[PDB]
């Protein structure tokens, strides 16, 4: 399972550009993808959408105009047409593949991204930074404004984790579900506005940055992330 | 060599009198004085659509949701129950397929058929698709029923007169049951997942003992071939179902046969028996287009679930106990449920 | 020859059960329909507000 | 138990005749279909008889058509088979066997190497 | 409606319409199953049928005039055949093979016949009868060693049908051998059925070409009999 | 046919032709519903005998509407535009739909190891919505430009190519079965084939015949003999076939539909 990005670089305000994102290693057809971008200093933020088949397709409201994604199936890429470029574009570009059926687990790759320089429902995380020291149980909070619990019993939280230099890596889906690979130190629980995320014995590795995410209804938003410095 | 047939009939009639020694009491005797149920009545919450082809085995989720099926076109199709909705499609090699399981744990199903090889699938792969895993290949008989018991073993019937218990990360025979006369056309794992039965085609069940590999009990109640076999919930008795029209319910312990289900009006064959949560009630499929509802402790008729066009040949009653399905071979899957 | 061999040592093995009377059998296949009618939905159907196949 | 007991065999010289009688207990004699079969030594199994679960329709092979004769009485659940003018091809292992299915018109596996529905043989021989 | 279960729906549209495409693959394609004893000689028009136009059944691809034909050989599976006879319901025809030079096993070879007519599951399904090896019928019966009346008795009281179309250059004696076994077979053919089944005859021997047209042809006239009994032109 | 009397059949009580077309709509009401509602009868002929049960129904409720307007009778002009265009439409939907169903038929007969291969669904809608588009033009293209003594000689013309189209594809057909029946036949171990498919063409063409036969000749007597008194009489009785025409529709679903058991079994759930 492998996805690299490649189309960065400099470029003037009101330019054009596009991103390219090519996969392997995976069925790419049944996968719907998305693109979340990060700002150089701040945290992440949701772009685009297009689902499998190429019949769902949805944008955020800031580049609802401006910005065209499509995909090619059968050379396993994936496009972003960029138009009219400003300078509150500039970020790192993620690819995200997500697949949507009963008991799926979306958001689950992300790509290493790449860098782009030019010259609705809020998550808040209260806890901007918390200090822990490694053998102790530490609990990162996160909130949101309307209610996630849906009628049909799920909730739609998921919990992310970056690395100081890696690209985000899915912990929780659905607020109490766990990863393919996490290990079984983290936990979380939730009652429909409220949400902790705990993890029993910390190590070394599991220092970064922490993200809530919605997926209850579109356009998705995250959090401002909670830092745990060693 | 004649001694030998004397011996046999004389372990036979020492056998015989001592089910007639224990036999103090009929079963129908007892439940005279038991409540009768009333008419139940289902209302075919969900109809399933999809499949080309006739369907021959159907196999619920631990989870009473997601459940697998097995169609002669070709297809094995996981559905979402509550929804109708399709969440995989899985095509086969074989199109001969006659038995499909879900494995406990979700992360596996299996199928098999003419073809005698039992297949294996991925279901939960890091690349999204569903990928053939293993593929069991020492049958010498078409394979009628696999039925799980952890996510690495696996047991089989097949038309060759033995049942297997194999290994599926070896992909070798762990153990082969030798004791039939007939072709196995169905397979049973009981609650406690320590002993099996199955019926195969000489009017015969036989209880096995998974770890050791012999027959620990015969039942030879019946007349023509057996179709279907379930386990009580208890785990000490068992319903099966025959070509001659007629089920019957056989206790381990008694080692005898209990009660007879049948009607004179029925002249046709069972294909499917399973129980109902509580075992007051057993349903069985018939090849009269429609299924049944028995009352397992009166032995009276107490339903019909008259909605299929042609031929009942699977039948699964849910853990959770809420539904039955029901597929038939007019390419349909239903979804039973009862009304307050 | 094997076979009738095969067929008197798998009866002798099945003659030494310890049975129990029809009546017993009888009686905890009664207790446990009885024990466990309360928790079985097509026996006693759900209301609509539980179901999860009509809601 | 499904068994059936094939009795009335032995030596005969040739014109001789015989009867074979199969007492049948447990399948409801009346709702199945009945069938001879017989098996020469050092050859395969042969099919020799039918009689329907009424009596009316009988069919022969033709080698035995116009010597062998089978009869039906529901009552005592027997059938019959009265030999009558045999010859020194006849002489095999006669087994009574019984359809699979009651109400059926279709008899597939009378003939098979291991059919459950088929007695143990009476061994008929002529000088 | 949640936006991930919009998601499935859309995936299970998907599936669907794959679905849907692959039923025009099923329903373009002509199943038939390929029935025979030991000597029968089923093999040999597998070979025929193949190089032109422990596994428990074996799949044989052919195509005539851009039809799409499957046959299926039974093969690694017990004597006893009444339960997975049942799978090939609802196939378009049943090939039957029959080898008409051993006189002792004609009358096992018929007993089959009968059983598969009048089998509940197989009433509406046609039968392709294929009676293979008419050369050593012809050498058997012209070098008379062996009596067909030996074993039919009824062959003495028999006339070569009217309707017979002898092949150029052929003995009246092996023309009524011939004709005798097939109307052995189409006896137990019209005795039942209620006109929703028909057997197909043919003569073949070990060095014909021209099979697959034959079957592709009984294949049509099985289709056009059955729309013609739907439309009620019957 | 009547003549007689050369006075116009006006002895035509409203409420006879609201029976016959209350009744024409609840027996193709019920057919479509029962179609709809069987899954398992999805294939073209299926769709197509949709058509002509929606085609009926348009027949019957035009006929219908415009006796009652009529009868009860700005508010002329702006009604009895569409109801003679609905009347016109309609004809022409019911005669292609018949067509279409006998044309269906015979490429399952005559081509059938190809009609799997060609077409089983989409060309089926595409067809079927290229008939419907097609005639709604000409029942438009029948009111502009209409009355010009041409339009109406492009109707009686349409009507005996497809009279003798669906007769030919018919006996077509049963010849075939006859071939059938004679090599069936001759079968040694051997109603009537021959007298089904007799009864069969000779319901499906009469039918088609008598209960068109004299309204096209009305249409065409007044364009062949607008003046003669015999041709007077002719004429008188436009309330008499357009009773026929409405016979039609009424037993259309009898020797369509009804004769079909997969479909006669989903009217008894109904």
């Amino acid at each position: 399972v492998q996805l690299v990005e490649s189309g960065g670089g400099l470029v003037q305000p009101g330019g054009s550009r596009k991103l390219s994102c090519s996969a392997s290693g995976f069925a790419f057809s049944s996968f719907g993808m998305h693109w979340v971008r990060q700002a150089p200093e701040k945290g992440l933020e949701w772009v685009a959408y297009i689902s499998s088949g190429s019949g769902t397709i949805y944008y955020a409201d800031t580049v609802k105009g401006r910005f065209t994604i499509s995909r090619d199936d059968p050379k396993n890429t994936l496009f972003l047409q960029m138009t009219s470029l400003r300078s509150e574009d500039t970020a790192m570009y993620y690819c995200v593949r997500s697949i949507y059926y009963y008991g799926s687990s979306p958001f689950d790759f992300w790509g290493q991204g790449t860098t782009l320089t030019v010259s609705d429902i809020v998550m808040t995380q209260a806890t901007s930074s918390v200090p822990v020291t490694p053998g102790e149980s530490v609990s990162i909070s996160c909130r949101s404004s309307k209610s996630l619990l849906h009628s049909n019993g799920n909730t739609y939280l998921y919990w992310f984790l970056q690395r100081p230099g890696q690209s985000p890596q899915l912990l929780i889906y659905r607020m109490s579900n766990l990863a393919s690979g996490v290990p079984d130190r983290f936990s979380g629980s939730g009652s429909g506005t409220a949400f902790t995320l705990t993890i029993s014995r910390l190590e070394a590795e599991d220092v970064g940055v922490y993200y809530c995410m919605q997926h209850l209804e579109y356009p998705l938003t995250f959090g401002a992330g909670t830092k745990l410095e060693l | 060599l004649d001694q030998l047939r004397q011996e046999a009939e004389q372990l036979k009639n020492q056998i015989r009198d001592a089910r007639k020694a224990c036999a103090d009491a009929t079963l129908s005797q007892i439940t005279n004085n038991i409540d009768p149920v009333g008419r139940i009545q289902m209302r075919t919450r969900r109809t399933l659509r999809g499949h080309l082809a006739k369907i021959y085995a159907m196999h619920w989720g631990t989870d009473s949701r997601l459940l697998v099926s097995a169609s002669q076109d070709g297809k094995l199709i996981i559905w979402d129950s509550y929804t109708t909705n399709k969440v995989h499609a899985i095509p086969l090699r074989s199109s001969w397929v006659m038995t499909c399981a879900y494995a406990p744990s979700g992360n596996y199903v299996a199928c098999g058929g003419l073809d005698n090889i039992c297949s294996i699938y991925n279901l939960k792969t890091r690349e999204g698709n569903v990928r053939v895993s293993r593929e069991l290949a020492g049958h010498t008989g078409y394979l009628s029923c696999c039925r799980f018991l952890d996510d690495n073993q696996i047991v089989t019937s097949s038309g060759d007169t033995t049942c297997a218990l194999w290994d599926i990360e070896t992909g070798q025979q762990t153990t082969t049951f030798t004791g039939h006369t007939g072709d196995v056309m169905s397979l049973s794992l009981a609650p406690d997942t320590r002993l099996f039965v199955s019926g195969a085609c000489d009017a015969s069940a036989k209880l096995w003992d998974v770890r050791e590999g012999m027959c620990r009990q015969t039942f030879t109640g019946h007349e023509s071939d057996i179709n279907a076999i379930c386990f009580f919930p208890n785990g000490n008795a068992f319903a099966t179902g025959s070509d001659d029209a007629t089920c019957r319910l056989f206790d381990l312990r008694a080692d005898q046969e209990l009660m007879t289900y049948s009607h004179d009006n029925i002249i046709c064959g069972i294909t499917s028996v399973s129980f109902s949560k509580s075992g007051r009630l057993l349903l069985a499929g018939y090849d009269d287009f429609n299924c049944n509802v028995w009352d397992a402790l009166k032995a009276d008729r107490a339903g019909v679930l008259a909605g299929h066009d042609n031929r009942v040949s699977c039948l699964g009653v849910t853990d959770d106990g809420m539904a039955v399905a029901t597929g038939s071979w007019d390419s349909f899957l239903k979804i039973w449920n009862g009304s307050s | 020859i094997a076979q009738a061999r095969k067929l008197v040592e798998q009866l002798k093995m099945e003659a030494n059960i310890d049975r129990i009377k029809v009546s017993k059998a009888a009686a905890d296949l009664m207790a446990y329909c009885e024990a466990h009618a309360k928790e079985d939905p097509l026996l006693t159907p759900v209301p609509a507000s539980e179901n999860p196949f009509r809601e | 138990q499904v068994q059936l007991q094939e009795s009335g065999g032995g030596l005969v010289q040739p014109g001789g005749s015989l009867r074979l009688s199969c007492a049948a207990s447990g399948f409801t004699f009346s709702n199945y279909k009945m069938n001879w079969v017989r098996q020469a030594p050092g050859k395969g199994l042969e099919w020799v008889s039918d009689i329907s679960q009424s009596g009316a329709s009988i069919s022969y092979t033709g080698s035995v058509k116009g010597r062998f004769t089978i009869s039906r009485d529901n009552a005592k659940n027997t059938l019959y088979l009265q030999m009558n003018s045999l010859k020194p091809e006849d002489t095999a292992v006669y087994y009574c066997a019984r359809c699979p299915a009651p109400f059926t018109r279709d008899c597939f596996d009378v003939t098979s190497t291991t059919y459950a529905y088929r007695g143990q043989g009476t061994q008929v021989t002529v000088s | 409606l949640s936006a991930e279960d919009k998601a499935a729906v859309e995936r299970s549209k998907m599936i669907e319409k794959q679905l849907q495409k692959d039923k025009q693959v099923y329903r373009a394609t002509h199943r038939l199953l390929l029935l025979g004893a030991d000597n029968s000689g089923k093999s040999t028009i597998v070979k025929q049928m193949r190089i032109y136009h422990t596994s428990g059944i074996f799949e044989t691809k052919f195509q005539v005039d851009k039809v799409n034909f499957h046959m299926f050989d039974v093969g690694a599976q017990r004597d006893e055949r009444r339960k997975w006879i049942q799978c090939f319901n609802d196939v378009t025809a049943i090939i039957f093979v029959v080898d008409s030079s051993d006189y002792n096993r004609l009358q096992e070879a018929l007993n089959d016949f009968k059983s598969i007519w009048n089998n509940r599951w197989l009433r509406t399904i046609s039968v392709i009868l294929f009676l293979n090896k008419q050369d050593l019928l012809a050498e058997k019966v012209l070098a008379g060693k062996s009596k067909i009346e030996d074993y039919f008795p009824e062959f003495a009281r028999y006339t070569t049908p009217e309707d017979a179309t002898p092949e150029p250059g052929e003995d009246p004696r092996v023309t009524r051998a011939k004709y005798f076994i097939r109307d052995e077979f189409l006896r137990i053919s019209t005795a039942s059925g209620d006109g929703r089944h028909y057997c197909y005859p043919h003569f073949t021997c070990s060095v014909d070409t021209e099979n697959a047209r034959r079957i592709f042809n009984d294949c049509r006239d099985i289709i056009q009999r059955m729309h013609l009994r739907q439309y009620e032109l019957l | 046919y009547s003549d007689g009397g050369c006075y116009e059949q006006l002895f035509v009580s409203p409420e006879v032709f609201v029976t016959l077309g209350v009744i024409s709509l609840l027996e193709n009401i019920l057919v479509i519903v029962a179609i709809a509602k069987n899954k398992n009868l999805h294939s073209p002929m299926y769709f197509f005998i949709c058509s002509l049960a929606v085609a009926d129904m348009l027949v019957s409720v035009s006929n219908g509407s415009e006796t009652i307007v009529i009868t009860l009778l700005s508010f002329t002009v702006n009604i009895d535009n569409v109801i003679d265009s609905v009347i016109c439409s309609s004809l022409l939907a019911s005669i292609c739909s018949l067509l279409s169903i006998a044309v269906d038929r015979y490429f399952t007969i005559f081509y059938a190891l190809q009609y799997h291969n060609i077409m089983t669904v989409k060309r089926v809608g595409i067809i079927i919505s290229c008939i419907w588009a097609a005639c709604t033009v000409s029942g438009i293209l029948f009111i502009i430009y209409s009355d010009s003594s041409a339009v109406i000689i492009c109707l009686i013309t349409m009507f005996f190519t497809m009279l003798a189209l669906m007769a030919s594809l018919y006996v077509h057909m049963f010849l075939m079965a006859r071939l059938h029946i004679k090599r069936i036949a001759v079968l040694p171990g051997t109603q009537g084939a021959n007298m089904k498919g007799a009864i069969t063409l000779t319901i499906l063409i009469g039918v088609f015949v008598v209960c068109w036969a004299p309204f096209f000749l009305h249409l065409i007597f007044y364009i062949s003999c607008p003046q003669n008194p015999y041709c007077v009489c002719f004429m008188s009785h436009f309330n008499l076939y357009l009773i026929l025409i409405m016979c039609n529709s009424i037993i259309d679903p009898l020797i369509y539909a009804l004769r079909s058991q997969e479909l006669r079994k989903t009217f008894k759930e109904i």
